[PDB]
């Protein structure tokens, strides 16, 4: 339960 | 079904200044919902879809319109913010939770979200900006604007069943955005520069010549009529984006007139709720009619719309709210045209 | 009862010195706060809107110290955010969000509590834009932040992992309010002063008529801060939509060298007192002559550093005392003279 | 260093450097030294273009005000990166002595 | 397109565009019709025409495919557009005073 | 191509078509051939010393140097830019022939 | 030699702390300064590796 890509 | 005068109507109820904006909405809400019902229209020509975009300064009833004809339809209406959304995939938001946020509020009722609408709030804030270093990737940009598009363009958007728990049955019930109706509004700021380059050939030196004064500058109001969609380009928006939304409602600045009656005229307003904030501490508050032109004439040379008036107001009653709840045996308080301008402080019967 | 803005202010003049208008406007605004926070049902067709504030000052003038004893004084939830660390949605920074979950945590998540709350955001000058001009690239740590805060100030519904994002997929996030949570801006624009000269002090050519000051009678950034109107925070780079949700804008007069005085002493955590106290258990006294602190605030006031200069120029008048005094044996008490500030004296010494 | 949200490591890192130190006792560093090396690097540069952002310099000292002043910043534990959605270790750095540091080059030419 | 920064990123999107439009369907995507619009402002940008002059020529562009979080450099899908025809218009105000 | 740390382009993108020609077969790109055109235009025709900066010319060339002469080369993936992130595989160019095609300008004046 | 030196004596018992003195080769095009680099790599045990500063 990875979280998202974040830039 | 509802009549573009009875929605001004209503609009007018709560919204003061915006008499030419009223009427394009009204008449491009009415246009669209009787395209919806003639879907055939008996004849080979399809009608270009309307979809509004608002343009206008701060304080002039851009998320105020779209919240009055919320009350008045019946139908489903969201309102969402380009600053939270972000490319797909990403921690920020996602385009298509409009949809579901939409259905949401129409009961899951994929019929009636068709026949929806859609407010983007900030849509100039997604604006398209050159590449930063920095930066790992720009994606509160173009990328938004994109998948915008392709929701305005009319496309099916596939929406979770409720999201019943972790295995929804992969229903994802799909959603046309074809029938939508979009109101992408905000402020853009700093284009009434790029506006002005575009209109303004300068002055002339001679005798002859019409020189042209700071006063004549022609600034935003007024001057956003003019806008044609090199304008936006240059801002940052996508050229097709702007052939989508053919409509554009133009909001003027608010007159000195609409500050005034909204100062007394709404049912929440400025004026009320400081005398009720005085009421419920055992003194009533008058404002006298020469008081509120002065209020008015602060507040627009502020440039900051309807808020400046409380700005305004805040300031003349600094003082006195600062040292009422000490004063005693007082019941009524006065202010005149001199207070706003702070030469007098305000008259206070101590009976 | 309610708490009236004069005890209000008495409890902040306490700690802080010589900043009236801002006391003022700050007490008012806790009083209305806590006046809708008791009419919460009110009973009438009127919704009581906020008014959000916005603290503009020089650096050591007692904005993030005004806040601070706000927080002792507040009964209801009050915390302190810095804008730095703030990031637009979707970046690596962070998310404005988090100030409200800061909040709740003050008010043992409680939303209804939450809602009627005190923010303060520190360095809110420093994610502004550097021009007028909307930008160039993507300000992520500047109007990007400005943009964000827009609706978290105007007032929506935020959304808050109550213990832990990891514990549930989706957690139930709570959704809380700000229409009601007062926010306090406060940041320490720089160059502020020169742009407000440029749209003020006109007539400064060459010529016979042209004005120059000499930076004499030239006003200070205090005086002329007090002229602040909306159109000179667009251009030192605040968005006309973010100056709109900030209606009251308070400013703090820069410190004089009277104010300086009295802040030495004056206030509970005093300066002097501190130094004191750090001889005090040490065994030692220390005394100030009034004359010494007329010195240390003349030299303070030369650094532009505001209020902390002064512990520069104490800091350095007894490095060499603090050094050598645990090495002392006997010695009771310590006396600064004035010539101890020039560095002309040593300090006079008692042994006992 | 370089200012928030941008590739570089945050300002937030010195503190989870400082807790390896005391085993992860926040407590512990609260009441530590820190010294910061280098602190010249990070400077305004005057005569620049207006419309830009020194990330790397201006920035770094923006973010460091709150820092050395005192205020509970968050610390990842690793510290490699800040994402928003991530648990975060508070710790107050009000007790915290920070001694900067720096060979000011062409601080001579200016006094 | 311009600023000539990251051009090949730009281009590659003019090409993304065509394929939402085509459904994600590279036979039909390649038959696509491009407008290039206002062709002449960017005369005097030389590095502006050089990098369209090679997506003109024909080239091989990578494109993610149906979006999505995160996904191989393989998995991009692989368009060409030396079969796709480009048109560029625009304005010659100038032009008619050289002939 | 720009000078690393620029905005405009880096270096390292061509190898990165090479292994999209290879299908991403890093062992059978190192023997691979390039041919980098417009060579002339990173040359210093009207060079104006570079005090401030040289991107577009000199700033090229010298990134070149090691590439033609033959080291790993660190590739991003596909169509991404060089950043922290470590999702890097090494590409060794000793082995790559370039052939560096430009039409000079006002060459055989100099010669 | 140096480095292998200051490697064998890990521990270094003594009151005393040896400290690396770094390189600087200057030459001009085609004299031999990334090739002694590979040379040197050949027969080094410990991990050697070249980057370039352009980067
Ligand atoms: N025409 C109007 N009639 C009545 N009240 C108005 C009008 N225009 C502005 N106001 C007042 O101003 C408040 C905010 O108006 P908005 O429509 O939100 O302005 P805005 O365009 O949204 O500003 P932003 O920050 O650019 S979104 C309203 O809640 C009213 O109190
Ligand atoms: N009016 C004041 N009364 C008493 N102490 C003060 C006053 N102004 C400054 N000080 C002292 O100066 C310290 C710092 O004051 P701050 O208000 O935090 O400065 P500032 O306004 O935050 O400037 P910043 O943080 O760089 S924007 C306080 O902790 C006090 O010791
Ligand atoms: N002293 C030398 N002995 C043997 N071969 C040499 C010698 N100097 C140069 N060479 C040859 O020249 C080639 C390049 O030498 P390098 O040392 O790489 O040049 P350089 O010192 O790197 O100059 P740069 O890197 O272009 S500034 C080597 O591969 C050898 O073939
Ligand atoms: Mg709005
Ligand atoms: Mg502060
Ligand atoms: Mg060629
Ligand atoms: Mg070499």
């Amino acid at each position: 339960e990875n979280y998202a890509l974040a830039a | 079904l509802p009549t573009p005068h009875e929605i001004r109507n209503h609009l007018d109820d709560y919204v003061i200044g915006q008499e030419q904006a009223k009427k394009v909405l009204a008449v491009a809400v009415y246009n669209h919902y009787k395209r919806l019902r003639n879907g055939d229209t008996s004849n080979g020509v399809e009608l270009g879809k309307s979809n509004i975009l608002l343009i206008g300064p701060t304080g002039s009833g851009k998320t105020l319109l779209a919240e009055t004809l919320a009350r008045l339809l019946d139908v489903p209406f969201t309102m969402a913010d380009a600053t939270t959304l972000t490319e797909a995939g990403y921690v920020g938001e996602d385009v298509e939770n409009i949809i579901q946020k939409l259905l949401q509020k129409s009961d899951y009722d994929v019929q009636k979200a068709q026949r929806g609408i859609v407010y983007i709030d900030e849509i100039d804030k997604i604006s398209r900006k050159s590449d930063n270093p920095s930066i790992t990737r720009d994606v509160s940009g173009e990328g938004v604007q994109q998948a915008l598009l392709k929701l305005i363009e009319g496309t099916v958007a596939a929406v979770p069943p409720q999201g019943g728990r972790k295995h929804p049955q992969q229903e994802f019930l799909q959603v046309d955005t074809s029938k939508i109706l979009f109101i992408c509004g905000g402020a853009f700021a700093g284009l009434d520069k790029v506006i002005s380059h575009r209109v303004e050939t300068g002055s002339g030196i001679g005798f002859g010549a019409t020189v042209k004064a700071k006063s004549d500058k022609a600034s935003e109001g007024e001057l956003l009529a003019q806008v044609e969609p090199e304008d936006l380009i240059k801002f940052g928006l996508i050229p097709e984006f702007i052939g989508r939304l053919p409509v554009v409602a133009t909001l003027n600045e608010l007159s000195e007139e609409a500050l005034i009656q909204i100062l007394k005229e709404p049912k929440n307003a400025l004026t009320k709720q400081y005398q009720a904030l005085f009421n419920l501490e055992g003194v009533d508050l008058e404002f006298r009619d020469e008081a509120l032109d002065a209020i008015a004439k602060k507040a627009m040379a502020r440039k900051t719309g309807a808020r400046g008036l409380r700005s305004i107001v805040e300031a003349a009653l600094l003082d006195t709210m600062y040292d009422l709840p000490s004063m005693e045996d007082v019941e009524k308080v006065v202010i005149d045209e001199s207070v706003i301008d702070g030469q007098s402080e305000p008259l206070l019967i101590y009976g």
